[PDB]
């Protein structure tokens, strides 16, 4: 079994660098070359660099060369990959792959991805914020009520209506990073317009970086 | 460079790049939030553990892949490999009927309202096809660069997608403007639905 | 003029031998701006025996006391295209190489400038009328960053820098 461990996400300030790790499983670690593949949120694969694990030796892309250093730990099978002089645009996510081939360019091995964002934020806990449903908010026979997540860092949040107890109809939307370098989502849920008088909702938000647990009733008009 | 087709479709990407000898030329598959999957490498030839409903041809520069016919699990992102360049991705959506959006608005909260940023709320839910537009009006004045807007993937049953749009003021620019309106434009709408409150109401 | 290459340790002034090929490695990323850029091999063992070319001396990056070529320069890659598979050069002309036995071992600057230009015009019929650049090595453990060698059972290494610092338009 072929496996390719890499490590967790990582939160770096600008200019700093960062190293990560991709450990390798079931295999002769010196024999296969080890690849480094980059990808911004909703762009495309780029290819960084490979690192021979037996000569040591490394052949990096021209837009990286002096930006990036990829060495190996023959003792542990970990290859690493250092990027320094670290920029607000080099928010991606990191895979290493190994090819079916000793040394070819046809990746059939893949690590589970590193999440690496680069800003100046600090850690902070959400400002939660209810979504009043409304006559503005019955469209039809139904209605829509949510919960506004807002200014909190770094990633993830967890959120969560009446407990887990309600899950049809929810819509938790992805974050969208804000102008002041915090985070921001809306997460929210279809009911029918009769429930507004009857049921009480709650929303459950969940910060883990900043331990900070917020729940908010969402109440109509 | 999307693609809606539905089960059992027939789909072909074609890839254009350098001609090769050895015929050079490797496809992936990518889920969200997944590593991608080597499908098929030298032009033709299969993986192993792959379906044989997968399959690729290669003469010259033209390379393409082929699906020959489409299954649930075969809905994700297509990319095509020459040595060390990856080509831009190509996303097989799945189709089904026109569902026009729900519109809904929310005011800022009053919880909000003592920070100094007001916050208007857009919400567009359960609607096919994703490609929708949002306008902003405060005083009947056409807004642009203050809304950040987020989608949804396509959602697992019904297959359609769900949009929120949020309008960020200052409470300085909020309480100096009366009626706040979001309208709508969908092909599933006839006309543009509008959803407007006003300040304080 | 000639070019002294820092050796460790200092290798006998009998231990010197001819230069018969090299093995290189072109660096990833298509620039299209006809310009290709070469380093010395960043590969294994196994890129030197695939050459064939290299004789009995255990050696990297350089190779010698190989085998020559005839008449002209011949360059050969299992891919061209592909820059994870080492580009196997193999010389005409021997180029001789004298370590002094004070830890440094010397090349003629002309006759290796001479030769440079020749694998750069060679390189030029595999890739097109562009720019050949060679850079230093891109790292590595030490038998393979600097130009490694036995000789009677003692190993030696060599920084080869100099060796790969030219621009040939
Ligand atoms: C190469 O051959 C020469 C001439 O026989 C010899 O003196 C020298 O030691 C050889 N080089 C090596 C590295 O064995
Ligand atoms: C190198 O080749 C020359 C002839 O070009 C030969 O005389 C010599 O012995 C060889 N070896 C050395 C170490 O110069």
């Amino acid at each position: 079994q072929v496996q390719l461990v890499q490590s967790g996400a990582e939160v770096r300030k600008p200019g700093a660098s960062v190293k990560v790790s991709c450990k390798a499983s079931g295999y002769t670690f010196t024999d296969y070359y080890i690849h480094w593949v980059r990808q911004a949120p909703g762009q495309g694969l780029e290819w960084m660099g490979w690192i021979n694990p037996n000569s040591g030796g490394t052949n990096y892309a021209q837009k990286f060369q002096g930006w990036v250093t990829m060495t190996r730990d023959t003792s542990i099978s970990t290859a690493h990959m250092e990027l320094r002089r670290l920029r607000s645009d080099d928010r991606a996510v990191y895979y290493c792959a190994r090819g079916v081939v000793h040394s070819g360019f046809e990746f059939g091995y893949w690590g589970q991805g590193t999440l690496v964002t680069v800003s100046s934020a600090s850690t902070k806990g959400p400002s939660v914020f209810p979504l009043a449903p409304s006559s503005k908010s019955t469209s039809g026979g139904t209605a829509a009520l949510g919960c506004l997540v807002k200014d909190y860092f770094p990633e993830p949040v967890t959120v969560s209506w009446n407990s887990g107890a309600l899950t049809s109809g929810v819509h938790t939307f992805p974050a969208v990073l804000q102008s002041s370098g915090l985070y921001s989502l809306s997460s929210v849920v279809t009911v029918p317009s009769s429930s507004l008088g009857t049921q009480t909702y709650i929303c459950n938000v969940n910060h883990k970086p900043s331990n900070t647990k917020v729940d908010k009733k969402v109440e109509p008009k | 460079s999307t693609l809606s087709a539905s089960v059992g479709d027939r789909v072909t990407i074609t890839c254009r790049a350098s001609q090769s000898i050895s015929n050079w030329l490797a496809w992936y598959q990518q889920k969200p939030g997944k590593a991608p999957k080597l499908l098929i490498y030298k032009a033709s030839s299969l993986e192993s553990g792959v379906p044989s409903r997968f399959s690729g041809s290669g003469s010259g520069t033209e390379f393409t892949l082929t699906i020959s016919s489409l299954q649930p699990d075969d809905f994700a992102t297509y990319y095509c490999q020459q040595y060390e360049t990856f080509g831009q991705g190509t996303k097989v959506e799945i189709k089904r009927t026109v569902a026009a959006p729900s519109v809904f608005i929310f005011p800022p909260s009053d919880e909000q309202l003592k920070s100094g940023t007001a916050s208007v709320v857009c919400l567009l839910n359960n609607f096919y096809p994703r490609e929708a537009k949002v306008q902003w009006k405060v005083d009947n004045a056409l807004q642009s660069g203050n809304s950040q807007e987020s989608v949804t993937e396509q959602d697992s049953k019904d297959s359609t997608y769900s949009l929120s749009s949020t309008l960020t003021l200052s409470k300085a620019d909020y309480e100096k403007h009366k009626v706040y309106a979001c309208e709508v434009t969908h092909q599933g709408l006839s006309s543009p639905v509008t959803k407007s409150f006003n300040r304080g109401e | 003029d000639t070019i002294t290459l820092p050796c460790r340790p200092a290798p006998p002034p009998h231990c010197s031998s001819n230069i018969t090929g090299l093995i290189l490695t072109r660096q990833g990323g298509y620039s299209n701006a006809n310009t290709v850029i070469f380093r010395p091999s960043g590969g294994d063992w196994r890129d030197i025996a695939r050459c064939q070319i290299a004789g009995t001396v255990v050696s990297t990056q350089l190779f010698l006391n190989g085998s020559l070529a005839e008449e002209e320069v011949v360059i050969r890659s299992e891919d061209w295209r592909d820059n994870a598979k080492s580009i196997c050069v193999q010389l005409a002309t021997s180029v001789e190489i004298a370590c002094t036995g004070a830890g440094h071992c010397a090349i003629s600057r002309a006759k290796w400038a001479n030769t440079l230009k020749q694998i750069a015009s060679k390189l030029r019929e595999q890739y097109g009328a562009k720019t050949i650049i060679f850079k230093p090595s891109s790292g590595g453990d030490p038998e393979f960053v600097n130009h490694s060698f036995n000789c009677g059972g003692e190993f030696f290494y060599c920084a080869s820098t100099q060796l790969f610092a030219s621009t040939w338009f």
